[PDB]
DNA sequence: GCTCTGCTCCTTCTCCTTCCTCTCGAT
DNA sequence: GGAGAAGGAGCAGAGC
RNA sequence: AUCGAGAGG
């Protein structure tokens, strides 16, 4: 405790001194205008997805979402948003096969690490499906924390 | 994040023997012993008993850093009194006193 | 492969119209962009007419080279009219205020001791300033110039004989005021009119080499005439990144959009004057071209009319792209973001030696060092490879003599890879490594010092109390930076200095 | 600050009417040298007229504000030295609530208008879970003093103890 | 992390010349570019597969050199060229003293 | 503050210039002797609904904060205003009488008003227009709201934003202070004045004391609205109808024994001997102010219009100004001289009593006002062009209804209260996201 | 020695919280000091706030 | 003088005194203000100015230059400051805080 | 003696900036 | 904010 | 990708 540094009782920390709970929310929207291209939510596949991220999608359900209680860490994908291949001039869909299912998913921030708390599925005033995911994790006082 | 495993406070790891005895070069009949996974809960007993032995010239210890459960013990004795054996004697002594402590408590408790 | 050299001299100068075309590899003739309008290509005369390549494309002056070792190439724009360079309008004005106007000779000459004193100045930047100062007065292109000896004899050097109009600055145009104004009833009061860029250009071409030198310049690297733009150079994609907005969209650099605007303005003149000319109304298109060119170089020249981009914001001109703080020189050149570095919170640790620093295992694991495989360390290095990239005494990428980088995160040959002498192993940071450690703001040498690494648990940097005095540090949440040396030379340099 | 409030402003007309009602003379009829000691009456920066007994005028105006006839937020500053009276109904003014001192209490010397009984009744109401803050205003127990009006105010700290 | 102006100032005060070279070029921004010996501009068509170069405009297919320079500096020079200004890089100091 | 806005100010903004006109009286139409036709729109009472959801399928729902936050909705209510459509059918009655609007009034078709949709208005939580203003603690639990949430904020696209009070100088005040010795002015009375009755004006009168008393300070001049050059106060008074000397000082010096003030005033009167004719003074002002137009009167009436409507705008629409305004002018001059005479010290520019805070009420008042004007301006030109506005107004209003809704929303959403052009009087930071770490934060 | 001297002079200047007073002297020391004075010196201001001429 | 009275009568046991004697955090004035008179507060090198007409606060009569009316604090930090002293102290503290910001902008530029 | 040809003696205008770091939330 | 750079202006001398 | 805001040192 030499400067403004301090000595904290580890046993007290163990019991629960200054322990806190942290929440973070993610979100995404269904799509824009269906001009020969639409966007949605659905679990992607390594061989049936174009420009897939370097994380994982095996924690996603049918609609690309994760049920509460599931432990999700780091680069793990939480919202399996998909957006059709756009190799053409108009930036719309295209007559391709495996790569037609181009994704546009959302994962956790690379430094995050916790479990899914709550998932909300609604629509905006434009009738567009909206996904919002809240996750949580415990913060336990470290030697770099400020008090 | 990068916090150490609490098991490392008392359980020996791979390649970690409990004790390591090195010979000092700064003085004759003197050794330095490393206690792995062991703080001065035990260490302070050892020094205390060593200093009750009139054939011991030096007995002291230090914990070089609190991040690690390690304990340095330095022992210097008079000629012929191998410091290693001096330590062995200190241990025997401590245990014998603890045995009596237990017995006296149990008796006092029963009464 | 050409011989490797270092730069010893930088010679500044101006491009000569012809020179621009000489180095130009594209005529540039279409005020249009990517895909020629839905062709899944570029533009026959813009973006990729053998110019800078784009993703998955090669060509680029037939040299290919992808987009790695492949500098872009310049095209050019043949301007319908001469355009004042926005950065030289002040100088152009001053030069015209020194030269006799449509003569090519300065107002003053040797026949004048005050002028001789100015001419004797070696410092060109001060010389032409002195000359200009003197030439602010008596602005008449007198044909017969009074001799310093027996003034009744004069030198007939003034090829015009008339008066030299004064010049007023008006935005991007210069206004001539032809002195005249004869005392006998104020006849022909200083005739006012905007001086044509072409008039001035021709005058600059008339100016002799002797007169160039007198006002500075350099008949090889800079001429007065080169202050007027007649042929622009076109920056390649590497300079003006086309960008890939969101998902397969464009959003090309402001310069791309602005250069297109210049082409449109130039073409406007090209067809307006050529075909259905409207006499003086053409000047509006001339002004348009002048405006776009001047503003693409510099979006700020007093006159309220700042060029705005259709999105509702100011156009980021070249000047804006490289001025002040966070602008090339001070932004990306004099200071810059670097690799092999770390930052985190510090805490005190009285059990470290003065010159040590406690570095978290996660940082020691992250940052690496390219140690060379020799007969004196191959034993250790092969062990580190076997340890893998998951140990705080481990290692990562292995570099072969071929230049191959072996990513140990994608390898099942941890115990199979045999290091050869001369290879490199990008190992994790080891104890006693020399690293540079500092605190911001850095006010003096003491804020930058080299420490010996000690790999520790937890996630803060650990310091000896006494070293905080020079860092001016405390432990109430301060953060410090690590800079890790890569060459052996720099490790020695830090450890010894 | 915890008890700092900001005015929402109101219509100054009512007051202007009162001013003329109480003898405030229009500038069209004002003859400076004829009545050199007249007090200049301003409302929200508008010099409406003058008055020859501003002391009595303020006695009435203050009473009206305390009664609730004039919206409590209205500020009233009498400058005894420059012979001016300023009234503000302007929105955005910052003001603070103070206890009213009334040395009219003939039971002794200078003392607070707020008496224990007001507190007893007030507290009672506070624990009935009828007095409320606005009733303290209606009874003329506290005032809203803004930074400008403070120039003419003398404020005691702790009335329990309270050279002035 | 940004190696700021103050940080390089201190390395100068220390005299760490090779450290700065490493941190300012080796640790980020590095580009090999061919310079025409006649006119010090980056206009050489480096056909790195046939070893053909050619300045074009100077017709220099022989006297060129390689420069190892920070990419950002390359941009500066090209952005100067964009304003009709030359920055002629010479590898042979003609101004002896 | 917010309640004050929706209770009164909102209606007053609409009330001001609530009508739009189109008197196409005696025009051309060769078939008749200058045909007469007229149109007029009249906005009346505004109605504010409770926060309402507008679904993509046209279905509406009572919007509760929590849902707004979860579905990224803006917590706004519907604005409806009485809008009368007065159509005056072309009467086609050849003659001089077609120049009158009265004969046009005879063909009036008074189309009903009713609740005509004007736009949406973001509602502050727990305000008079919010559900939570009456909800009890138990009800708050039913609505999943927090019983401790004060609610002093807006919800925009689900984001909880708050308007930060902004400090400004009070208007309609007299600021007498010393001007820097590097200038040519010794003392100056900065008179900030604004007719905050709608049009605002917000003009400044600069009464200047030039240099030292041994020099040009002998004569005081003032800067008038639009007038490019400074004008001697002695001329201004004469222009205001105060010619007679002595009287001209009577409006300034309020003490016949104050010879020191009179000393400084004397030279002003000396300069006043140049112009003795009020009309000439007015001419002087007009021709000095700008290019000599209105040559029929050399801008005398022009000068009068400035003095009547711009000069000290907080006292206007009153011919009595010849005495009243003259007194106020001389008053300010008097105070300026008191400073110069060391009778009074320099005004404290940091005095908190001279400051004002703009709250959600006053803030939205300014913002909405310009949005409302934009609506009426667009409609106005469409009514002029359209052959019978009765068949176009119905749609053009709706277009501008969206304009106000999205314009109002945007400003609050980003904090950029400009015109989306170039930081037009930007106040970025006026609307901030609430800090949510502790109750106290 | 250039940069070194620059840092040597620039650094400790950050400790000058005196501005114009709090240093004391024999005569009525109304003399610009601390950072304000340093600025006058380095800028070579033509109009310093405190001239003062010492005559022996 | 008040500070010295306090200082002199501190025992060597006094922990604050020991830190001061060692030279590790602390000084005479720190002791003086904690144990004795905090002292005269000051703004821009002057005593508290008359921000109100002829006075510093609405709690004082006009034309009063008595020490405490213009920022003199008689109490120690131990004893506690009275409302007026507190505010006057806050005013002095404010200009201090301001200067610590301005000087970094100014010396940062100078240094460069 | 008286305008004239220079000044130099002023007043009246345009231009610029610790470091560094983090996050969100708009377009 | 406090420079610096460009410009109009107001007088000792000086030649016809 | 710019742009503003809130903070930390
Ligand atoms: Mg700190
Ligand atoms: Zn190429
Ligand atoms: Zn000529
Ligand atoms: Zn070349």
């Amino acid at each position: 405790n030499q400067e403004d540094s301090m000595i904290m009782n580890q046993s007290s920390i163990d019991r629960g001194l200054f322990r806190s709970l942290f929440f973070r929310s993610y979100m995404d929207q269904e799509k824009k205008y269906g001009m020969s291209i639409t966007e949605t939510f659905e679990k992607p596949q390594r061989t049936n997805t174009l420009r897939m991220k370097h994380g994982t999608y095996d924690k996603l359900d049918d609609d690309g979402l994760i049920a509460p209680g599931v432990r999700v860490s780091g680069e793990d994908v939480i919202i399996g948003k998909t957006t059709p291949i756009s190799p053409d001039e108009e930036e719309l869909g295209q007559r391709t096969a495996y790569h037609s299912k181009r994704d546009a998913s959302t994962p956790l921030r690379s430094t995050e690490n916790g479990i899914v708390d709550q998932v909300l599925v609604t629509t905006n005033q434009d009738g567009l499906k909206f996904v919002k995911v809240r996750v949580r994790t415990t913060k336990i006082p470290q030697i770099g924390d400020k008090f | 994040m990068n916090a150490p495993d609490r098991f490392e406070l008392f359980l020996l790891g791979e390649g970690e023997s409990k004790l390591k005895i090195d010979p000092d070069t700064k003085a004759p009949n003197a050794v330095v012993i490393t206690f792995e996974k062991e703080d001065h809960t035990l260490g302070n007993l050892i020094r205390a008993e060593l200093l009750n032995d009139r054939k011991v010239l030096f007995a002291a210890y230090k914990v070089e850093h609190p991040f690690f459960a390690r304990f340095k013990l330095r022992i210097q004795t008079t000629e012929g009194y191998d410091p290693k054996d001096a330590l062995k004697n200190a241990c025997n002594s401590i245990i014998n006193k603890l045995g009596a402590l237990k017995t006296n408590f149990e008796t006092e408790w029963n009464l | 492969s050409a011989p490797l050299r270092t730069v010893k001299e930088v010679q500044f100068g101006l491009f000569s119209p012809e020179e621009v075309r000489a180095i130009s590899v594209a005529k540039i003739r279409f005020p249009e962009t990517m895909d020629e309008t839905q062709t899944r290509a570029k533009i026959g005369g813009l973006n990729d007419p053998r110019l800078g390549s784009i993703d998955r494309n090669l060509k680029c002056q037939t040299c290919q080279e992808g987009m790695n070792e492949c500098p872009g190439h310049f095209g050019h724009i043949d301007l319908a009219k001469p355009v004042f360079h926005v950065g030289f309008i002040a100088k152009i004005k001053k030069v015209c205020e020194c030269v006799c106007m449509h003569c090519g000779k300065l107002l003053l000459d040797e026949h004048n001791e005050l002028m001789r004193q100015a001419l004797a100045i070696k410092d060109s930047k001060k010389r032409f300033a002195a000359i200009w100062t003197l030439c602010k007065t008596k602005m008449v292109c007198e044909t017969d110039v009074p001799s310093e000896d027996d003034p009744t004899q004069l030198v007939s050097r003034g090829g015009c004989g008339n008066t030299q109009p004064t010049i007023r600055k008006d935005g991007l145009k210069l206004v001539g005021s032809w002195k005249k104004d004869r005392a006998t009833g104020d006849a022909d009061e200083p005739e006012l009119r905007v001086l044509s860029t072409e008039e001035i250009l021709n005058i600059f071409k008339h100016i002799s080499v002797k007169d160039f030198t007198s006002l500075g310049f350099n008949e090889v690297f800079s001429r007065p005439e080169w202050m007027i733009l007649t042929c622009l150079p076109v920056p390649p994609p590497p300079v003006r990144p086309s960008i890939s907005f969101n998902e397969s969209q464009r959003g090309e650099d402001d310069l791309t959009f602005k250069l297109a605007d210049i082409l449109k303005a130039n073409i406007s003149l090209e067809t307006l004057e050529h075909n259905g000319a409207p006499h003086h109304a053409i000047e509006e298109a001339e002004s348009l071209l002048q405006f776009h060119v001047a503003t693409y170089m510099d979006n700020d020249i007093a006159g309220q009319p700042q060029a705005l981009q259709k999105s509702g914001r100011p156009v980021k001109s070249i000047r804006a792209r490289l001025k002040g703080k966070e602008g090339r020189i001070r932004g990306n050149l004099m200071g810059k973001r670097v690799d092999f570095s770390a930052r985190t919170v510090i805490s005190g640790d009285p059990n470290l030696e003065l010159d040590q620093v406690g570095v978290p295992k996660s940082i020691a694991k992250t940052l690496t060092y390219p140690e060379v495989v020799t007969p004196y360390n191959i034993d250790r290095l092969t062990q580190l490879v076997r340890n893998g990239p998951n140990e705080h005494p481990g290692a990562k990428y292995v570099i072969r003599d071929s230049g191959d980088r072996i990513d140990l995160r994608y390898s099942k040959r941890a115990g199979d890879i045999q290091l050869q002498y001369g290879w490199k192993v990008e190992r994790h940071i080891m104890d006693n490594d020399p690293v540079l450690f500092n605190r911001q703001p850095s006010l003096h040498k003491m804020s930058m010092m080299a420490h010996r690494v000690k790999v520790i648990p937890y996630s803060t940097f650990r310091l000896n109390l006494s070293v905080t005095s020079p860092y001016n540090a405390d432990f109430d949440g301060d953060e410090m930076n690590l800079h890790v040396p890569q060459s052996e030379e720099t490790r020695a340099e830090l450890s010894q200095l | 600050s915890l008890m700092s409030c900001i005015s929402v402003g109101t219509d100054p007309m009512p007051i202007i009417t009162f001013l003329s009602e109480w003898g405030m003379e229009p500038l069209e009829d004002y003859v400076p040298h004829q009545s050199p000691d007249a007090t200049r009456v301003f409302v929200n920066g508008v010099w409406h007229g003058v008055h020859r007994n501003p002391a009595r005028l303020m006695e009435t105006l203050r009473t009206l504000r305390r009664k609730g006839d004039i919206n409590p937020e209205v500020s009233m500053i009498r400058d005894i030295r420059e012979k001016e009276l300023k009234i503000f109904t302007d929105a955005g003014r910052v003001y603070r609530p103070l206890f009213i001192v009334e040395d009219d209490e003939s039971l002794g010397h200078k003392e607070l208008k707020v008496r224990k009984g007001h507190i007893a009744k007030l507290m009672a109401t506070e624990y009935q879970d009828e007095y409320t803050w606005s009733s303290l205003l209606n009874e003329g127990l506290v005032e809203y003093i803004d930074a400008e009006e403070e120039e003419s105010i003398l404020i005691a700290m702790q009335p329990e103890d309270l050279h002035a | 992390l940004r190696f700021g102006e103050m940080e390089r100032d201190c390395m100068i005060a220390h005299g760490a010349a090779s450290f700065l070279k490493e941190r300012l070029m080796e640790a980020s921004d590095a580009f090999r570019v061919h310079i025409c010996g006649i006119c010090g501009l980056m206009t050489v068509i480096a056909k790195l597969n046939h070893n053909q170069f050619e300045c074009k405009g100077c017709d220099n297919k022989i006297d060129i050199y390689q420069i190892h320079i920070p990419y950002a500096a390359k941009l500066l020079f090209q952005e100067l060229m964009a304003m009709n200004i030359t920055p002629r890089l010479y590898t042979d100091r003609s101004r002896d003293f | 503050s917010f309640n004050q806005f929706v209770d009164y100010t909102l209606q007053d903004i609409i009330c001001e210039d609530s009508t739009l006109i189109l008197e196409q009286l005696a025009q051309h139409t060769t078939e008749s002797d200058n045909i007469s036709r007229k149109y007029e729109i009249s906005f009346g009472k505004i109605y504010v609904t409770k926060p309402m959801v507008n679904e993509s399928d046209g279905v509406t729902h009572a919007l509760y904060p929590q849902e707004a936050r979860l579905r990224n909705l803006t917590y706004s209510s519907g604005l409806f205003v009485d809008v009368k459509k007065r159509t005056y059918e072309a009467i086609d009655v050849p003659g001089r009488e077609l120049k009158y609007e009265l004969i046009a009034e005879e063909s009036e078709d008074d189309s009903e008003s009713g609740k005509v949709f004007i736009g949406r208005l973001p509602i502050m939580l727990r305000s008079k227009n919010c559900y939570l203003s009456e909800a009890t603690e138990s009800d708050l639990y039913k609505l999943k709201e927090c019983p401790f949430d004060m609610g002093g904020y807006f919800i925009i696209n689900g984001s909880e934003k708050v308007l930060i009070a902004q400090e400004r100088s009070a208007g309609n005040i007299v600021q007498v202070f010393k001007k820097a010795a590097p200038s040519p002015i010794s003392h100056v009375a900065e008179i900030r004045s604004a007719l905050e009755k709608g049009s605002r004006f917000i003009s400044t009168l600069q009464v200047k004391l030039y240099g030292r008393e041994g020099s040009s300070a002998r004569t005081i001049k003032a800067t008038l609205p639009y007038i490019k050059q400074d004008i001697p106060i002695v001329i201004i008074f004469r222009a205001l109808g105060i010619i007679p000397d002595g009287e001209i000082l009577e409006h300034i010096c309020y003490d016949v024994n104050d010879w020191q003030m009179l000393e400084m005033l004397k030279p002003c009167v000396e300069d006043g001997f140049v112009i003795q004719d009020r009309e000439t003074a007015l001419d002087f002002i007009g021709r000095r102010g700008t290019a000599l137009g209105i040559k029929k009167e050399k801008r005398i009436q022009y000068a009068k219009d400035i003095l009547q409507k711009e000069f000290l705008p907080h006292i206007t629409q009153l011919e009595g100004f010849e005495s009243r305004k003259a007194f106020f002018l001389g008053y300010m001059i008097n105070r300026l001289l008191l400073c110069a005479l060391d009778r009074k010290d320099q005004d404290d520019r940091d005095h908190f009593g001279k400051k004002r805070l703009d709250l959600a009420g006053p803030l939205l008042a300014q913002l909405f006002k310009t949005l409302f004007k934009k609506l009426t301006k667009d409609i106005f030109r469409y009514m002029q062009r359209t052959v019978e506005e009765a068949h176009d107004f119905n749609m053009k209003l709706a277009i501008n209804a969206k304009t106000i809704t999205s314009g109002l929303k945007y400003a609050l959403a980003t904090g950029n209260w400009g015109e989306q052009k170039k930081a037009m009087s930007s106040r970025a930071g006026v609307s901030q996201v609430l800090n949510r770490y502790t109750y106290s934060s | 020695v250039g940069v070194l001297a620059a840092q040597s002079i620039g650094e400790p200047a950050t400790q000058m919280t005196l501005n114009t007073f709090h240093f004391a002297g024999v005569a009525s020391k109304k003399v610009t000091s601390g950072v304000p004075r340093l600025k006058e010196i380095l800028n070579v201001a033509k109009n310093m706030k405190t001239p003062s001429l010492t005559v022996y | 003088k008040a500070g010295r009275l306090a200082e002199v009568n501190l025992k060597d046991l006094n922990n604050v005194k020991q830190m001061v004697m060692a030279g590790s955090k602390g000084s005479f004035i720190n002791i003086a203000q904690m144990s004795a008179c905090v002292g005269q507060q000051s703004v821009e090198g002057k005593r508290i100015a008359f921000g109100f007409v002829d006075r510093t606060l609405p709690h004082f009569s006009k034309d009063d230059y008595s020490p405490e009316s213009k920022g003199f604090v008689e109490n120690s930090y131990l004893r506690g400051l009275t409302p007026q002293e507190f505010f006057f102290h806050a005013m002095g503290g404010r200009e201090g805080l301001i200067d610590t910001a301005v000087k970094t902008a100014e010396t940062g530029y100078i240094q460069r």
